[PDB]
């Protein structure tokens, strides 16, 4: 529901954009956390974005 | 972490004591299961059903 591919969202720049690129700059972030793992789930993984998905932020 | 899992392993779920070991040549059985490569690739099965004869 609240990630999905920029420059599609909702027009071109989309309301749910910048959400996202928050969560990327935490998850593999500056500050390198070590200690989380992230657990999602969905109906629709093509919908998500592989930047998100790519290894090491979602491996 | 494959290459543990061997040494890994219930209400305890024991992780053993052993200390030596290394992943050898499990890089390949990942590589053929594991990861997807992010750019599609290496899929031509569909293509290639019996090779060639």
């Amino acid at each position: 529901a609240i990630c999905k591919q920029r420059g599609s969202m909702a027009g071109s720049t989309g309301v749910h954009d910048t959400v996202v690129n928050q969560l990327l700059s935490k998850i593999d972030g500056v500050e390198q956390l070590n200690n989380i793992l992230v657990i999602g789930m969905t109906n629709r993984p093509d919908l998500i974005d592989e930047a998100l998905l790519r290894p090491g932020r979602l491996e | 972490s494959t290459a543990m899992n061997r040494h890994i392993i219930v209400d305890m779920e024991k992780a053993e004591s052993l200390q030596v070991t290394r992943g050898d040549f499990l890089a390949s059985l990942e590589n053929d299961i594991k990861p997807a490569f992010g750019t599609n690739q290496e899929d031509y099965a569909s293509y290639i059903m019996n090779g060639i004869i």
